């Protein structure tokens, strides 16, 4: 009798939570990682049979929630909501009960080893999962660009995070965070709106704003020639109807707004650019590996959806790195998911009881098991 | 069980046949080959031998170029693949021949293939006793040159590889 | 020359600037040897009341400096600057030109002997100096623990050095730096605090996290054992207020911060620890004098400060050094300025008058004059 | 204001009651400092309703509309928007800033504009912004007597300095200098 | 015409006294300068120096039981002023000494004063450079307690301040 039990893969994501079955290669939910509890104030109609709204569910009921997010920067930041992701994804979104069907969590880049003790634990404990895993994002976001070798990173809406690796294995002297994010692209973009004089005032109307982020925003290869050619000719502003045929335009805003992200000072950031923080990561690096970290810059993540942006990334790290070193970034045909798909490839190879914790291993073992076993 | 997946008994075979210099007399003539490449069979848990021009070392003596030369006109453009080569180079005082792993992932290529096969790629590294040299190769470009393959067994080498300046 | 004028001590440690007067067993000034030099804006920096920024007055200037020493790691990487920071310490935090007043200073960690006639120059061209001297900076804590001969530890805010002393005279074949500077345990120390979630990153920052690692570290007696009772030990965690009144905890990362002397692994260093530096020093000096060396460990600097750094010495010692061998670590009160104190100490006798070198001599005899007066 | 005295049956639509609404808003709103204690207040009173008067000799009546009035700036979600109150927005404001001059914010709170002239504002933003910020710290709120023009009158004061010498934005100037004058006449 | 007032090089010749020390065996017993006010000229066109008890190293002998405190019996109820002070004050760590820039700006006083003299506040800061700390004095009442001498410098003295316990 010869069939494979088809494996759960949750990403638990820089914040943004992705959500399917293995060896499929879509996911089935996708959201970003808040839990609303109630407000007293407006109407609620609770119509449910629990009181923490998750996700899309807090999206469609604006105002009247407190929000709190269990995951932030990849690390989860709070546990009695984070539960409640889990929950809520497995006996709404997936549609299964996980006693028979193993589980891929996802650990991010940072977080403390008490954190995959508490996963594997909550795995057993809660959700009563026959077998897990707790692999590493970066690694899984790597081996979709095909390397064993190279500099990865995510961008969301969370954090950047840029991770060297060798042979699988990351370096940790060298990882750096960039808490400038898409969460403050998407609100600096309703910002120069609001300065044209566009209102988006609800979180109805911010998501839209998230919505042009993603549709119509892009990297300029650099600033004042986009600049110089958007002023030159304004027939390159481009219009939008909203849901309801309400129309709008956009168009220096698209790329002015992106570039903060190379350019900290024009949002009042103190750190690093995506393109210093890349290069101080391959720099903080051993000095025989560094040249081919600069052949092997895998650009992942939401943001990094974005045109230009490769093509930006080779023009910054040559502004950087000596005119000796042969550059190669690399940016794949799809990238918000690289993670998760990454994730659904290693989630349905079967055989080898190497990684996968089995529930007998855990009750011999505790806790610490994961320990001896996600390497 | 995201372990990645191992290899058959047949590419440690070829391989000890392929590590050493043979008896000149009749082994270096026409049994030495100097190129292979394995694939990723599919039923999904094995590592195996496929086909690409394992030229014969007296192949150049009969109507051919250097077998790498030759070897690479039959690499997958579309799927990743291991190839393994002994590297014969000549330097600035003597020659000297190394063992490269060669990891092949053509940026086309399916992300389940990509995925699986550089997972899988350290647990042939780590059986390969007699490898000196790696590379993980994306273009065409990248393979097929001898320059470029000559910087990666870099280190004051310089001169020839194959017994082609470099 | 019995005149009631008092001298100018200035100690410049591993990377610690320290300035006052002499007689006096405490400064005036005690700062980091740190010169912002422009990140990009140096156009828009330099149409301001000054170009360039050195000390605290460098450290509240937010993301447009480079963040930089002059002395960076017990040598010199631009003299100007070095003329700048000692400018700023007499002209500005002890309000003093040299001068009315002579200047005893000290030798930098390891530099060649020819870095010091640089020194002398300084005084006497840019500061119009009367007279001075420059000691070795080990000497003056050793004679304050009152022996001639012994093995001085310096861990400073720049670097840290094991340096073997016989009789007075430093046996300079086996002088051992360790690369590792306190300046950059803070670098790690808030890497560490980013594993606790933490968002902490701009220049303000990082001196509350200086307070953070001179307030709340303390080395462990043993990691493993320490990092065992971690996960019981609940009594761990110890509080901090932010200057706006927002309560934080640090635990772990407080014996990590200091573990990281006998760990550099644990920063991605390839150096062995401060207790095999130690020993690695003494047994590159001779086959007799090892058993007075073994018996005089002195523990000075600003990162031996931490509790149970002498008590942890005197376990690793006795592992590598041999058990027939009589063992002691010394540990003084006020280790952390012994060096000035000492210099104080020096600049306030009354024996030889003309044992300064006076600008009378340095005007026909030139900078070398100094090894004449100055081992 | 309208919008609630709607509830009374006064079809107010007009500039000519406009004007009658805005004499309401000057001389008979107020912040409650407890809306609940403000609310019995009023109900264990012999008066809470109160007439105004129109300048033709006609009268209105208003009562808790008062206080129900300026209360929706302390929170947004009254009138209906998902926004926060000005408290909030201040203690957000103060909790972005860097974190080395948060300490002083917390004491110097200026509270300036038209709307800063109801009764309870300024007393309310103290007792609100004490629940917010970490009570180890103190706040201080400053409003003004001539709170409703005070910004006005700090540039009448500096309208009246004659001392130019590093300044130079004139009519001379503009014509090399041009548009952009304001940000190379300054430090 | 529209323009705050400027501050020009006689308040220098003032902090001379302050931006440089002298030998303490005598010169800095005469001419350590401890506290001194400057005022708007009602001209109403610069800041000078208010000739009303320039306070020293002598002086606190003679009558002067804090330095300050026979300054705050001048300082006007209901006007602003700006003033200057040489702190001395012990820590745990280091004997500081240190300079101190002062907006005395009472918060009863005529907004007609508090605007000219607070705009100059970016004019008297350029010149009066040296400074380590910045008084806010609101009134007598937020000054006439010893303490805050120590707590607008940062408050993490923790030892003594001009020479009274601290």
């Amino acid at each position: 009798d010869e069939d494979e039990t088809t494996a759960l893969v949750c990403d638990n994501g820089s914040g943004l939570v992705k959500a399917g079955f293995a060896g499929d290669d879509a996911p089935r939910a996708v959201f970003p990682s808040i839990v609303g509890r109630p407000r007293h104030q407006g109407v609620m109609v609770g119509m449910g049979q629990k009181d923490s709204y998750v996700g899309d569910e807090a999206q469609s009921k604006r105002g009247i929630l407190t929000l709190k997010y269990p995951i932030e920067h990849g690390i989860i930041t709070n546990w009695d909501d984070m539960e409640k992701i889990w929950h809520h994804t497995f006996y709404n979104e997936l549609r299964v009960a996980p006693e028979e069907h193993p589980t891929l969590l996802t650990e991010a880049p940072l977080n403390p080893k008490a954190n995959r003790e508490k996963m594997t634990q909550i795995m057993f404990e809660t959700f009563n999962v026959p077998a897990m895993y707790v692999a590493i994002q970066a690694v899984l976001s790597l081996y979709a660009s095909g390397r064993t070798t190279g500099i990865v990173l995510d961008s969301g809406d969370g954090v950047t995070h840029n991770v060297p690796i060798y042979e699988g294995y990351a370096l940790p002297h060298a990882i750096m965070r960039l808490d400038l994010a898409g969460r403050d692209l998407t609100d600096y973009l309703m910002k120069i709106l609001t300065e044209r004089g566009y209102s988006f005032v609800t979180t109805a109307e911010r998501e839209i704003v998230r919505d042009i982020k993603e549709k119509l925003c892009y990297v300029a290869l650099d600033f004042e020639n986009e600049m110089a050619t958007a002023a030159s000719s304004s027939s390159l502003e481009k219009s939008y109807e909203l849901p309801d045929g309400q129309v709008i335009t956009i168009g220096n805003e698209r790329f002015r707004c992106p570039e903060t992200l190379f350019q900290p000072s024009f949002i009042g950031m103190e750190s690093a650019g995506i393109h210093e923080t890349t290069y101080n990561s391959i720099m903080k690096c051993d000095i025989d590996i560094r040249k081919d970290l600069y052949a092997n810059n895998v650009m992942s993540g939401g943001t990094t959806m974005y045109p230009g942006i490769a093509d930006r990334m080779q023009k910054e790290i040559t502004a950087l790195a000596p005119s000796t070193m042969k550059i190669k970034i690399i940016a794949p045909p799809e990238r918000k998911y690289s993670v998760w798909i990454g994730g659904s490839i290693l989630a349905s190879l079967s055989t080898f009881q190497q990684m996968w914790i089995t529930k007998q291993e855990y009750d011999e073992a505790g806790p610490s098991i994961v320990h001896r076993k996600c390497f | 069980m995201a372990s990645g997946v191992t290899v058959n008994d047949e590419v440690i075979k070829v391989f000890n046949d392929m590590k050493v210099r043979k008896s000149s007399t009749q082994e270096e003539i026409k049994k030495r080959k100097k190129a292979v490449l394995f694939c990723l069979s599919d039923d999904k848990r094995q590592i195996i031998v496929e086909e690409a021009k394992q030229i014969l070392v007296g192949d150049i003596g009969d109507t051919v170029e250097d077998p790498y030369t030759s070897f690479v006109k039959l690499l997958p453009l579309n799927d990743c693949r291991y190839a393994l080569y002994d590297a014969t180079y000549e330097t600035k005082e003597s020659k000297k021949e190394d063992l490269v792993f060669i990891f092949w992932a053509p940026e086309s290529a399916p992300l389940k293939s990509k995925m699986i096969y550089a997972s899988s790629k350290d647990a042939i590294k780590k059986k390969f006793t007699g490898i000196k040299h790696e590379w993980q190769v994306n273009g065409l470009d990248d393979i097929k040159d001898r320059s470029t393959l000559g910087e990666k067994l870099g280190g004051n080498v310089v001169v020839s590889l194959e017994g082609k300046p470099l």
